[PDB]
RNA sequence: CUGGGUUUGACAUGCACAGGACGCCGGCAGAGAUGUCGGUUCCCUUGUGGCCUGUGUGCAGGUGGUGCAUGGCUGUCGUC
RNA sequence: ACUCGUGAGAGACUGCCGGGGUCAACUCGGAGGAAGGUGGGGAUGACGUCAAGUCAUCAUGCCCCUUAUGUCCAGGGCUUCACACAUGCUACAAUGGCCGGUACAAAGGGCUGCGAUGCCGUGAGGUGGAGCGAAUCCUUUCAAAGCCGGUCUCAGUUCGGAUCGGGGUCUGCAACUCGACCCCGUGAAGUCGGAGUCGCUAGUAAUCGCAGAUCAGCAACGCUGCGGUGAAUACGUUCCCG
């Protein structure tokens, strides 16, 4: 399958992003897709602050990243530059699958 | 043409219910080289089994995501939801069974400190 | 741990045998952990602000 | 469902080549973590293996076997005023035969043979003629049950 | 004391905003760095004039910073002697310029950081805790658009050997409910013996912030 | 049979009755094999002369034999135990050469488990 | 893999007794060259400031430093 | 931990004595620190601002102790 | 017209009926319904005990060192070992091992990193570039358990893989003390384990692999998330502990 398996490190990041790349896409007025349910994760941190013996209250604190993602088929050059000219949150480490 | 849709715990699937021969043409692969494990084709059997109407209507599928048995649940589900639009008096027919419902039970999340959801680790006494 | 001995010790070194730490927010050659290239005093300021990429403490 | 009341009965179909809840339940029981093909075609090659060599039902020959291996009474043991007592309790019929079939696959996994296949199909055929290890323990837990039919009076 | 969770700590992506609300690929180290430069920089004066809240932005290579202080006249006294001059010394502490603009807050008694902070000075200027902790909660709850304040003062009050934690709370100070839009302060006071904590929960209203 | 000094399996395929030499073993006699043009399917009791023969040459030719690789390994570890290594103090402590766990561990090498 | 400290001395050294191949102790200087892969296992008499011992390199030695073998700062204690 | 260095110190800041060279790239003695040599010699502008170089000065520095003095964070009891 | 990863709305509020209950809360069954009686699962940790963990994240009152216990350098150590305790992996064999052919899952690591086709290689891999601040590129147009064929004939073995010797590879200047991986041989304990004891109530246990936190290079079998296939019990609180 294509498009996509990212992460974002804000969930308001995240769907801004996603929100203003639907934008600029109607805008241009080429097309949408069909979104369909797909839950989150939870990232991998548990390190400790201190090499001492902080073994009591040790293991973590959750760092919410909440992705979304959307699927889209038909390419057209047009709509590849129009989303590939610039990123506004750049914030959102998108990672090609 | 009617269309339904099929979920669970981790896919989706879309078929469009038609009269002629009972066949499983999946996304590019048949019936027989997508259950392979022989249990999955009399679940999905099942909602065709309680009514004979396996080698009747046709199975047109396009699922994605999940497994064997995922896969198997939700064209089930499928065929149980195309039957209950098209045929209204089978419809306990395929109720008594336990169908027409999507089972909630479904992966969820695990937890955190744990080996796996349910499951503290082992210590031993001191 | 100043600009002059940073700009010296994070380009190609004189010898390669120095290759040690330098991290580049206090400077200090030693007592900082490769793992992130910070001290621990910024690693954790950085940590609770919620800014340094994944680093986090107590919750059990 | 502890301490809270009874449990519902997953409404599961009858086998399609079988058509027997008790077989279904063997075949859930003897499934080994996942392997629910393996476990199917190793049940199957097992009741072919004992329809070969008697020439009968093979469910027929399974039910003759359940019901005569049938545990009709399991000890127990209860403290009743400081005292441990193992009085034994009448059984009901779904937990006799989940404790027959327990044993059963117990014995037959316990035998030393060539294959599991034959292994079951052995256990299987000599829980029908009434020599096995099944029919042993069975009567073994039947001789337990009389002698400690001493104390029975509660039935709390 | 007890292990309740930081509200804007656990909120700053939720009813909360971030102090330092900016990105950078490999220049967040550095960012930071001159962030908690300046704020090591403003320590003293800021707390000396009362501050609330510093606000810092980075743009194309310059800064934005934002005070939110309570008392203005102290550090903005003669234009080109403590503004200008803390201005000139944040710009050579570091490398690049300094558009210092500050914004006046609308009630100093409304900002749990300001409430500490002064209920932090009185501790310090040798007053009984208690009384300057009731006077700020009245002040805090004299109609300032608030529904509850919690205010406790850890550590060794007066000038005790042992960690007397005064509980003093009023009105309605949920914890565990989100829809709470609750100001969280965190101090630290100096005094002769040792250091004490100052915790402050200010419970504005049931205001969504959706 | 007598091939270079060990006799084979009775009833086993090539690959595995060769496994019986100290310098060949499953992948080894397929590769003989292979490279001699004699199947791995065969028995241990259908065997030719002809056959023994340009084995134990080939064999002979490419590697060495059974007792020339035993003798080679015990002159190597007792040279790198005379020349006063690493390794040759590990040999002769009876604790592990490559440098591996030695607190609990390395039972295989220091012999049964014995405590005093 | 920029350039290390080969000792070009000995890295020559090693390459003319590599194209002649004579099986010899070659006497060196240094104790800090065992990068280059031209050394074809050229046995090194080292050099720790106190005489030449013979010790051939092997290949787990690959990398380690020349006068390493051994402990080269005397000391039992007993 | 073993042994050689730097020790107003690798690294911040106020007060004095001389400076335009520290600062940059390589060579030599060493395991390197370190010492030394070769190419450049400041930017303002006469009041001196910045720089370090050598000598003083308050001090830096402590992952040295004291959580039976604390801030902050939080673990079992207890998601009862 | 098809699964609405972005926004909102509807749908669970005991909504209605009956047995009830004090015709007051509240309990069971039934109708529709995806969930019916806090829907399945988490974030959410009150006053306080353990004078609980931290002065090595940081500050911290007091004492102490200052040609030193500040700082760098080369080597060694934290990875040592005649033993014991704790947590995980490998298994102990036929629901098995090896070879050949085959299908779906979610999750991304990427800018001095990923790197497909090819040359040659038993194989790590030497050549390398179309393509990437984000679906043209590896993690494949996605794996293992799973299905078909051949073989081993139920044994210290084609189970298990450790020590050990020979032939090499990935990083960086430097891998026996100082990682991992490949090829050949070497083939030890282990025959499901006593006294004791641990985890599990439905997508749970079990079993299988995928991915990531940091590293130029790994001790990573660990810790976190993911899903593939996916069971039996639930007289009851007499009883061990809270
Ligand atoms: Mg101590
Ligand atoms: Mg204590
Ligand atoms: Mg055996």
């Amino acid at each position: 399958k294509i498009r996509i398996r990212l992460k974002a490190y804000d969930h308001e990041a995240i769907d801004a992003s996603a929100r203003k790349i639907v934008e600029t896409v109607t805008r241009t007025g080429a097309s949408v897709v069909g979104p369909v349910p797909l839950p989150t994760e939870k990232n991998v941190y548990c390190v400790i602050r201190s090499p001492h013996k902080y073994k009591d209250s040790r293991e973590h604190f959750e760092m919410r990243t909440h992705k979304r993602l959307i699927d889209i088929l038909d390419p057209t050059p047009k709509t590849v530059d129009a989303l590939m000219r610039i990123d506004l949150p750049a914030s959102v480490d998108v990672n090609i699958q | 043409p009617i269309q339904t849709v099929g979920r669970r715990k981790e896919a989706v699937v879309r078929v469009r219910l038609v009269p002629g021969t009972g066949q499983f043409n999946l996304d590019g692969r048949t019936l027989e080289n997508y259950f392979p494990n022989k249990v999955h084709q009399q679940l999905i059997k099942a909602p065709l089994v309680t009514v004979d109407r396996v080698d009747q209507f046709d199975i047109y599928a396009h699922l994605d995501g999940g497994g064997p048995s995922g896969q198997a649940g939700a064209l089930r589900l499928a065929i149980a939801r195309a039957l209950i639009l098209v045929q209204p008096e089978d419809r306990p027919a395929l109720k008594k069974a336990g169908f027409l419902t999507r089972d909630p039970r479904a992966i969820e999340r695990k937890k955190y400190g744990l080996k796996k959801a349910r499951k503290a680790p082992q210590y031993s006494k001191r | 741990a100043k600009k002059a001995l940073v700009h010296k010790a994070n380009k190609k070194p004189k010898f390669a045998v120095r290759a040690y730490t330098r991290c580049n927010k206090c400077g200090r050659p030693h007592s900082v952990y490769r793992k992130f290239g910070l001290c621990r005093i910024c690693l954790r300021e950085m940590a609770h602000a919620g800014e340094l990429p994944g680093v986090q403490k107590s919750s059990w | 469902m502890p301490r809270k009341g009874p449990a519902p009965k997953r409404p599961l179909v009858n086998d399609p080549v079988y058509g027997s809840q008790l077989v279904t339940q063997l075949v859930n029981k003897v499934l080994l973590e996942g392997k629910k093909s393996l476990a199917e075609r190793i049940v199957y090659g097992a009741l072919e293996q004992a329809r070969e060599k008697t020439g009968t039902d093979p469910v027929v020959t399974l039910k003759r076997a359940l019901d005569n291996v049938k545990p009709a009474l399991e000890v127990r043991s209860r403290r009743v005023g400081g005292a441990t007592y193992q009085v034994p309790v009448e059984v009901r019929p779904d937990r006799s035969t989940t404790l027959a079939l327990r044993w059963l696959v117990n014995f037959s996994r316990q035998r030393r043979e060539k294959t599991m296949v034959e292994r079951l199909a052995n256990e299987i055929l000599d829980a029908s003629n009434g020599l096995g290890a099944s029919v042993k323990r069975r009567e073994d837990t039947h001789k337990m049950a009389e002698a400690n039919r001493a104390f029975a009076h509660y039935r709390w | 004391m007890g292990q309740k969770i930081n509200p804007h700590g656990f909120r700053l992506g939720i009813t909360t905003e971030w102090k330092s609300r900016w990105y950078a690929d490999k220049q967040y180290k550095d960012y930071v760095k001159e962030d908690v430069a300046i704020r090591k920089l403003l320590a003293t004066g800021l707390e000396r004039a009362g501050i609330a809240d510093v606000e810092i932005e980075r743009t194309r290579d310059r800064v934005r910073v934002d005070i939110h202080t309570a008392r203005p006249g102290i550090v903005i006294g003669r234009r080109g002697t403590e503004a200008d001059r803390i201005r000139a010394d944040l710009e050579k502490l570091t490398g690049k310029q300094v558009q210092l603009n500050i914004l006046e807050v609308k009630n100093p008694e409304s900002q749990a950081q300001l409430v500490a902070q002064g209920v932090a000075e009185q501790l310090s200027n040798r007053v009984a805790f208690r009384r300057a902790m009731r006077k700020a909660i009245q002040s805090a709850m004299r109609q300032p658009n608030v529904k509850g304040i919690r205010v406790q003062c850890s550590g060794r009050l007066g000038g005790a050997e042992m960690s007397r934690s005064e509980f003093y709370r009023e009105g309605r100070v949920p914890l565990h409910t989100l829809r709470a839009d609750i100001d969280y302060g965190l101090y630290e006071a100096k005094t002769t013996f040792g250091r004490i904590g100052v915790k402050v929960w200010i419970y504005k209203g049931d205001i969504v912030g959706g | 049979a007598r091939l270079v000094g060990v006799d084979l399996p009775r009833d086993k395929r090539m690959e595995i009755a060769l496994t019986y030499i100290y310098g060949i073993g499953r992948t080894r006699s397929n590769e003989i094999l292979a490279a001699t043009g004699i199947d791995k399917n065969m028995r241990t009791k259908d065997l030719t002369d002809d056959q023994v023969t340009v084995l134990r040459d080939y064999i002979e030719g490419n590697l060495k034999v059974e007792g020339d690789l035993r003798r080679e390994v015990q002159a190597d570890i007792r040279r790198k135990i005379e020349i006063g290594c690493y390794q040759g103090l590990r040999h002769r402590r009876g604790l592990p050469v490559r440098g591996q766990r030695t607190k609990t561990n390395a039972r295989t090498r220091k012999g049964p488990k014995r405590t005093i | 893999k920029k350039g290390p400290f080969v000792d070009d001395h000995l890295l020559k050294k090693v390459d003319v007794q590599n194209e002649k191949n004579t099986k010899q102790v070659i006497k060196t200087w240094s104790r800090r060259s065992t990068i280059i892969p031209d050394f074809i296992g050229h046995t090194f008499a080292v050099h720790d400031g106190r005489k030449h011992v013979p010790v051939f390199v092997t290949e787990a030695m690959v990398g380690h430093k020349l006068g390493e073998f051994a402990p080269t700062r005397t000391f039992k204690g007993h």
